[PDB]
């Protein structure tokens, strides 16, 4: 079984989980309306929000607090993208293979992300990316320990304290393994599959951040962006 | 330099 | 009478602005929508919209385009808020004293540029003015000479050729005037209360920096501006 | 610096 410490742990991290994602997602109605680079204007919203979110749940982990601002900026700005593939898996349909944002205005499938500015050399490695995710079945408690690990991953440009986030990371990663041991049944296999999505998430931030430098070098384009998706999918150290 | 980051950040 | 070359500059002039001011403002359903400072994300979309309208329009005045980049950024940056106040008045309602975008959801009451961050020590004098524009009685060829001599006026901070610029100016101010003597019964004292108006403007200009400087510098607020916004009335050179 | 005023006015 688990100790204390770590299920105080699973506890935080739930919390914080639940109060920075809106399965209503009422808030969707302010974001600038969708349009079938018609999308453009609706996903900054989207995603603007979705970075605020990830701020939040960021500030609620463990340790991560702890940190010095820069280490913070510094996680924040490598893994935000990929936090938020991983947090919109659950509103992700294998039926649809759309994401289904309790409205259909608000289902984005494929083709609305193609009029975003980006291309299937995105797109598909995204969209099989949640299918294999959504095919974990997750507890979730093993979804934010995943994201709380993909968040405090040293090995990211820019963090100044290396040692100190890869013992966070650690700690995660520790009450993860036992977590999926304990009360996961059939989960021989799991915790392995999960690190190999961290693997693919890598690969999935490089060809997004190829894709937003082609936009962002486009005043045009880039002028539909919001303020804090340029300042965190900016270069700026 | 990270002028939103840093407040929300608090 | 007036001369083809003046006769040239209204024609140009008011073509310009039918070209950038849509009377259906059906584009304002694209904005964040607004809500009843709730009201900031949608008067900075509106305000957005209109700066990109305001350089359409400048880029269509005679000579406008002849000017150095700088130059055109500089005449920008001064005049964008005193256009868009001026260009306004064309929704304004004496009635309602309010601005009426061809439906309720935008009809823009003061109280609603109040939850946008703004005190009555910018929107009373604001709404006088309106008022008293509106009393005018402006002929549409009236109305855009305005804002084109406006637009180019020399003395901003920032330009460069301030000989080119007045010449422009000056060329605007003669037709205008003649325009006043031999088209509008009645408008002996006409082209002296327009000239009063661009002085209102400079006021309404200074109060408008004065707040929109106490909104950039909180980011919780400034981050809801748009990236056009924050370039355009931010400071630099 | 202007990037968006440098475009725009083409
Ligand atoms: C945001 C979430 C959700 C849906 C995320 C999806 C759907 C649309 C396309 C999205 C945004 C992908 C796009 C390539 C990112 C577009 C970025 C930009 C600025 C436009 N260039 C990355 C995640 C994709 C909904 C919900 O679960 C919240 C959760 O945070
Ligand atoms: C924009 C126009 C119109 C209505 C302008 C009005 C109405 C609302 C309050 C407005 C925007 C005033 C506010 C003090 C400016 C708010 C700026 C910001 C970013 C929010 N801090 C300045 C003009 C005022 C509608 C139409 O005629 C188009 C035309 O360009």
């Amino acid at each position: 079984m688990l100790s204390d410490e770590q299920m105080q742990i699973i506890n935080s991290l739930v919390e914080a989980h639940h109060k920075t994602y809106d399965d209503s997602y009422s808030d969707f109605v302010r974001f600038r309306p969708p349009v079938r680079l018609s999308m453009l204007p609706h996903l900054a919203d989207l995603v603007s929000y979705s970075i605020q979110k990830v701020i939040g749940f960021a500030k609620m982990i463990p340790g991560f607090r702890d940190l010095t601002a820069e280490d913070q900026i510094a996680l924040l700005k490598s893994s935000a993208i990929e936090i938020i593939m991983l947090r919109s898996n659950q509103s992700f349909s294998l039926e649809d293979m759309s994401w289904s944002c309790g409205g259909p205005d608000f289902k984005y499938c494929i083709n609305d992300v193609t009029k975003a500015g980006h291309t299937l050399e995105l797109l598909e490695p995204l969209v099989k990316f949640q299918v294999g995710l959504k095919k974990l079945k997750l507890h979730e408690e093993e979804h934010v320990l995943l994201m709380a690990i993909c968040l405090l991953s040293p090995d990211r440009p820019g963090v100044q304290d290396h040692v100190r986030i890869e013992a966070l990371q650690d700690r995660l990663c520790d009450v993860l393994q036992a977590y999926i041991r304990i009360q996961h049944p059939g989960g021989r296999l799991l915790y392995a599959k999960m690190i190999q999505k961290l693997a693919d998430l890598r690969s999935l931030n490089e060809e997004h951040s190829k894709q937003y430098r082609s936009l962002s070098f486009q005043p045009e384009h880039s002028m539909q962006l919001t303020p804090l998706v340029l300042e965190v999918f900016g270069s700026e150290v | 330099r990270h002028k939103i980051l840093h407040r929300l950040l608090q």
